[PDB]
């Protein structure tokens, strides 16, 4: 015996805009086609539950979209706080609905905006709550979904302003299926899907089916309820034992929602096990200096909601002159504990302390193995670092970027020093976490801060076809690759190309094996974010623990074998036994340990796997690319993709017949070389 | 230069008179030459154990009040990552890219100019020389 | 120069008796991802066709390098399906355009294998003597002499365009307007309403169609210099998206995803 | 009144302790203090033997206490002490103050953390006509109205814009007879106009960067004696030619500290008029801005506006908002040093939405156009921003809002209108808005390569002018952003080039550098900007088309250098080709591009060399219509551009890939060494 709550669009129309959808369709609304496609939904649903209605109101259209109006956990119900002004008036209709139903409703404070199922979506098992947050809902909120529902509460963040809601990219379905778009969510979110969801139930769609609102899915037992699927889409449905109606909803995409938000589950599983479970972490710091015109409080904030927090300014305390001081205190939030500590080594930087009654001792770890920092030791920057030891402030000596801080009591008293990984021995003891931690930076110090595409398109199409003819005549293929093919997305396709027999040796350096599987593992890549294409400022903590961890296990292959490492560049190199070399390089961070630091070895390793070679690729690697140039004879096809023009015709030495250059972006290049690979079968 | 051993027993023997390796030799000026994967020979001076030529490197960095990165993205960067804020640093690059990654600690400390490395050094010392005309 | 020659002169056609005198010596002798550009795309294409469905007026800029690129079918078939509203450019991307619908080449770029080529100003002063000969471009495309491209569509869509006149212009064609206070005042007519401007390798135009337009406008501006994508986003970024690639490129990805939306 | 009496400090406790200036990085501890003990005596008794010297008691742990210059500022009975930015010197205060005190002198004491550091930042005409008073690195702006009503004196206000020369006695230096002696070069464009301005070509010795470096602006003058660290005797023979007295005496040990002869002492009688009396230039405006200062940073890139045009401020107060999604508030006290910098600023502040506290609204000011197509001076400059202004007391919408425009108030059958409008539509008889009261609105080539090409195209330029041959140059306005400027009209002057082909760009900026130090607003002296106002730029053009030519704006003594100058004063015919995106244009842009085409034609005719710097449009149009046989120079950073122009070969065309500013810097000293065997 289901209950959805619905509302009848009698008033419905786009009176305003408040989300992107809605930008231009004010007054385009068909009020008839909206009520005759609102039926289809009303009446296929009531062959399936019970419907409840709410009494229309005149100038509250959007009072239709009633997944907004609250969430509801069995006899407990959290009023949603609207974000924008032009909602908020439906509040007042939502609960009385719901007071008029026997329910308990809680209320967000007046600043919290939370808005409702729309945003916070149950798993069907019941086991938690996976609530959102970006642009309705405020991360703040979930603290109290938790206690007020008494669940598990997982943080998503939403990234796209196009899915704005939680429901609108993100959908549990019966028995453990997860219907949901990745690309709405960050790195840390999609992470977070990954290790609660099995890979067997994930049900990851295409922006095409996405954008038609699939994930807006209402879910009744083995049925779905949805406006428009890909066949795609209706084939993997079907094959786990799901049945997809269904019905035109084209007139309610124009305000934002579809199925899923035009109705509110009222009937929900309570459970057995749960209890309140809250990962949301909050800390306040306190920033001093000129605040106002260094621009320094402004980049603090940016930091704080880039990286996936929020953030409460407190209190201002405005200094008298343009040279006083102004101090601020500042409330921050972060979604776990490893995205606060994110956070306050970005704010350590910029020189965020403890308010004094809370500084505490930096937290300390024992190395065990030489080499290997503990798990979650501070990574140092290139600024004048103090840590607190039992209650004094130490100044850390040799200063440097990408170390850890070993702490020891000599015969003159407390040491602190950086030190990089591979000098750590076992029995120092490492900075681990981000208490006492601050910088002492001074003032002004911190108050401060060629080829065608269609040219493009022949070669692609040259080279695909020689690729195929030489694997399909057992032809031996070698591929140089920098970590320009990561940050450019070109990671997944080469990942390809290896898995299905084009590649048979790989070789790099050291930072194209650890941005690899800083990607694959993390999702991010230092210096860069692949999923939104430009550059980004941080990412070294990520960086270096990828490092840290492959060291600890001893090499790339125990990586993988310990499950660690499961997809990727190197990780398909392993399973597919083939051989690659990382020749090092005066630059190298660590470095791995299967890095080749004897460059007279890396000579003869590069030379032996380069024998009998047929074609060369040379994936934006330049220093690597010309050290297998000198070691290459001529009869070997080779193909240099950079994006700087001096290094591709400084690699076309071979004439038009043995060596093709193109110069554009490497990952633009490997999509159309596997798409045009494909349509060769 | 392999024949003789090294680079200074090529200044002793006479067949390099003149130079930059010339100047370092004849005024003691201690150098560092670590290797790559694309070096050919290489020269006996060459470091091709490159956890040693790190450590040379951060040893002859100690002290530095100012660093010339003089068209060398995988020297450059190498050497940045060794060293500690309050060391001013020029860099000085054809690529806008190369130089803006390497000046990102701010205006007081990075110093960047995209230009030819030859014409800044001949604008550089022709104002050396400028600056000792009052004598 | 074709338009100081006067009725009566005797002028040399073909190519016998013809030869050069040069001396010995003289003949002896001769930043924007990939990836980054598929979220503009994506982003412009769907605020593209939100205006045309709601009635509004999407403006381009266009310069040569979009024939060049291979732009041009793309560009005719944004035309075509209503997408453009004005056109505003300059001698040389017309002339451009109609040699290469009138005979598959375009002066100095071999438009079939993406590379430079030297020659090829007979076609390019041809399609000029041409449509000086039959006196506009419309009656180019009335006479059936202009049978596809971008001109085209123009004409056949009543799309007005502008050809604003400038110091490197071969010709002119005879609808370029060589006064450049009346080409101002021109393009300054055909902006106004406008909700989107398309810029299109213009560099030149893009700035003029710029000078003159108000904020609230939606600005889209490739270029593959990064220097002139820069220079054109004074409107932050919210008013001004742009992209570092290839034009080309660009429209043809516009034309896919905005077939992925129907 | 005709003893002349000087305070200093014996080195004592003299080292350099810290780092607050450029000079002490590097020299903590390596001041030798018997160098230092020798080199203090040896001012100490050079002084004394010109003038009565008094001492202050050295104290430790203050060691630029030696400093006496930035104790504070004497005018007769009065003092202004000096508050310091740095705590490190902060400590100096309280020994200064009781030394004044116990001299009588009445001491005035800024309010706390309102910087100010005396003599050495402010520096008194030697005929005692008014102040001179620098900021930029040290003192505030806002100090200097105090300066002005305690020591009741007229005060003059100049930025300093190099952190070498963080005071203004390390690079301006007023001497006996109404002399000069200071460094353009550390000094904004506005300062220099104000010094131009104050102080006759004939009085000023400008000095180079080899003196500079060296103090030599840090001189201690007491008659027609001057004393310094070192001049270069090209230095000592401008002195010495006016009649100055030069003694040397070595300081290098207090340059390591940041400070010379000049610092050292601080003169405590000074010439004192009765006609003398308090003038203040500097300009306040209380101004309101609201959104999400914080995450916009909003707030922080128009204080950053404000200090980037010359000006300065305090914030009054800053409102947060009582809940987390609520808009903030700040009130802002913006200052200037004229009205000139104020209005600068406050545009730039308009364009952001900045507004008047209500009770400081006043209407826009309105002047009529007498010309057509000619705006009153001082017209304000329009935006893309929607724009609302104050007419009879009452705010209307701007119709027609363009960026570059002028904004008229005409009268019509039902009520005001105020629309935008380019310059050349303006009619006689319209009312145009001046000032900025009453608006608002709503929300590559290698080094040998390069030196190679310069040799050859020098020795062929050369070679030309002394055969009375032809040369001809197309350029675009980048030789005048990239700074070149100079180098080409020093190739004009001295007779390189025939004919001068471009656009009305490359017109337009030239005569903005040469007028004002700009181009688009970008202040040359600095090198760039956070952008640049339009300003500048449109004030140009109007100015031009008022006087209804170039010519007639170099005849009127209004263009008084440049490109455009030269060719005007040495008669060398160009031709200003018209474009799409023309602003004006000048009266002397040819805007009918078939004659265009042809007065370039004309101008071609006999070229035995054409020079195209960095102008693609420009170039490929003189380009196609040279014959073969015409040496051609092209010169750009953009390797296509130079490919597609260099395809007449080796014999024909040159080819070069760099910046055509260092490529003209090259070429101009390279035509300098064929010169000197004379
Ligand atoms: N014969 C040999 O044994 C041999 C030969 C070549 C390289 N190597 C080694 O390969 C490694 C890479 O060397 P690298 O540091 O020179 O390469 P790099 O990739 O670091 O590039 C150097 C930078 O110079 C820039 N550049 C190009 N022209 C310029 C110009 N006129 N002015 C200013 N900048 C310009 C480039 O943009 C580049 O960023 C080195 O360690 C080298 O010793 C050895
Ligand atoms: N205020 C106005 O009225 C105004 C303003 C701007 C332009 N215009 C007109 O637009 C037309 C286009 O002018 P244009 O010829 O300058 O543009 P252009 O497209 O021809 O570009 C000039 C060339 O300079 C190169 N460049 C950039 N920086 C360089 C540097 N440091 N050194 C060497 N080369 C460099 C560029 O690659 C370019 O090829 C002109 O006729 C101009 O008068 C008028
Ligand atoms: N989830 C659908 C909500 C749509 C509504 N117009 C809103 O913007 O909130
Ligand atoms: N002009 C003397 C000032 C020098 C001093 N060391 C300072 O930094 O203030």
């Amino acid at each position: 015996r289901i209950r959805f709550l619905m509302c009848p669009p009698d008033h419905y129309d786009v009176d305003y805009v408040i989300n992107p959808w809605m930008e231009g369709n004010i007054h385009k609304s068909s009020r008839d086609r909206a009520v005759e496609q609102w039926q289809g939904l009303y009446q296929i649903l009531k062959e399936h539950a019970i419907v409840d209605l709410v009494t229309p109101q005149k100038g509250w259209p959007d009072l239709v979209f009633t997944a907004n109006a609250g969430l509801v956990l069995g006899d407990n119900v959290v009023l949603s706080r609207f974000l924008h002004k032009e909602r908020q008036g439906e509040e007042p209709y939502f609960k009385e609905w719901f007071e008029g139903n026997g329910y308990t409703v809680y209320e967000l404070p007046k600043d919290l905006p939370f808005e409702g199922a729309g945003d916070a979506l149950l798993d069907r098992e019941g086991r938690w709550l996976w609530a959102g947050y970006g642009f309705r809902s405020e991360l703040d909120s979930h603290p109290y979904l938790a206690k007020w529902l008494d669940i598990e509460v997982l943080s998503l963040r939403l990234i796209d302003e196009r899915f704005y809601h939680l429901d609108t990219c993100f959908c549990p379905l019966a028995n453990g299926y997860l219907l949901y778009y990745p690309g709405a969510f960050d790195s840390y979110s999609n992470r977070l899907i990954e290790m609660r969801v099995a890979p067997e139930k994930r049900i990851a769609i295409a922006e095409a089916d996405a954008v038609n609102f699939a994930c807006n899915t209402v879910n009744v037992e083995s049925i779905v309820i949805m406006n428009k699927a890909s066949d795609a889409l209706k084939q993997s449905l079907t094959g786990v034992g799901f049945q997809v109606l269904e019905t035109p909803l084209t007139e309610f995409l124009k305000a934002g929602g579809a199925a899923k938000c035009l109705t509110l589950r009222v009937t929900e599983p309570v459970r057995d096990e749960v209890h309140a479970n809250v990962y949301v972490e909050s800390r306040i710091i306190r920033i001093e200096g000129h605040l106002l015109d260094s621009g320094l409080i402004n980049r603090a904030l940016d930091m704080i909601v880039d990286t996936g927090g929020s953030f409460q300014v407190l209190n201002f305390n405005l200094g008298e002159q343009r040279q006083s001081t102004s101090a601020a205190e500042v409330k921050v939030s972060a979604p776990s504990h490893e995205v606060m500590e994110e956070i306050i080594s970005l704010l350590i930087d910029l020189g965020a302390v403890d308010l004094p009654q809370d500084e505490r001792d930096a937290k300390l770890e024992p190395v065990i193995q030489d080499g290997v920092a503990p798990d979650d030791f501070y990574v140092s920057t290139i600024y004048p670092t103090e840590v607190r030891i039992n209650g004094q402030w130490i100044k850390v000596e040799n200063q440097r970027m990408d170390g850890a801080i070993a702490i020891t009591q000599t015969p003159n008293g407390l040491l602190a020093q950086c030190k990089i990984l591979r000098d750590l021995k076992a029995g120092e003891q490492v900075i681990v976490d981000v208490l006492g931690i601050r910088t002492i930076r001074k003032t002004e110090s911190r108050e401060q801060r060629v080829s065608s595409e269609r040219r493009v398109e022949l070669v692609v199409e040259q080279v695909a076809w020689e690729l195929r003819k030489i694997r399909d005549a057992g032809g031996k293929v070698v591929v140089t690759a920098g970590p320009v093919v990561i940050h450019t997305g070109g990671g997944e396709h080469l990942s390809r190309l290896i898995r299905e027999g084009y590649v048979q040796a790989l070789l790099g350096g050291n930072a194209i094996a650890v941005h690899d599987i800083e990607q694959n593992m993390m999702g991010t890549s230092l210096g860069v974010d692949m999923k939104r294409g430009v550059a980004v400022r941080g990412g070294h903590r990520h960086h270096l623990k990828v490092i840290n961890t492959i060291r600890r296990h001893g090499s790339i292959a125990k990586g993988v074998e310990s499950g660690i490492i499961r997809s990727g560049v190197m990780y398909e190199c392993v399973r597919n036994q083939i051989p690659f070399v990382l020749a090092g390089s005066i630059r190298d961070d660590g470095p791995l340990p299967d890095t080749q630091m004897d460059l007279i070895k890396a000579q003869e390793e590069y030379a032996k796997h380069l024998e009998g070679a047929e074609m060369i690729l040379m994936l934006s690697s330049m220093l690597h690319s010309i050290g297998v140039g000198n070691m290459t004879p001529a009869g070997v096809k080779m193909v240099c993709v950079d994006i700087n023009p001096a290094v591709v015709t400084k690699l076309s030495d071979r004439g038009s017949i043995e060596s093709v250059g193109v110069v554009t972006d490497v990952g633009l290049f490997l999509s159309l070389l596997t798409q045009q690979l494909d349509k060769l079968t | 230069i392999r024949r003789h051993g090294s680079i200074a027993k090529g200044v002793e023997s006479g067949i390099i008179r003149s130079g930059v390796m010339y100047e370092c030799v004849r005024n003691q000026i201690p150098f560092v030459l670590a290797g790559s994967i694309r070096d050919d020979g290489p020269l006996p001076d060459t470091q091709m154990d490159l956890i040693k030529a790190q450590e040379e490197y951060a040893k002859h960095l100690e002290g530095a009040e100012m660093i010339l990165m003089l068209s060398s993205m995988l020297h450059s960067i190498g050497v940045g990552n060794m060293t500690p804020a309050g060391v001013k640093m020029v860099c000085v690059d054809i690529n806008p890219a190369v130089v803006t990654k390497l000046s990102d600690r701010g205006s007081i400390e990075s110093v960047g100019v995209v230009t030819d490395v030859g014409l800044f050094l001949s604008l550089l010392t022709q104002q050396l020389d400028k600056l000792t005309s009052p004598y």
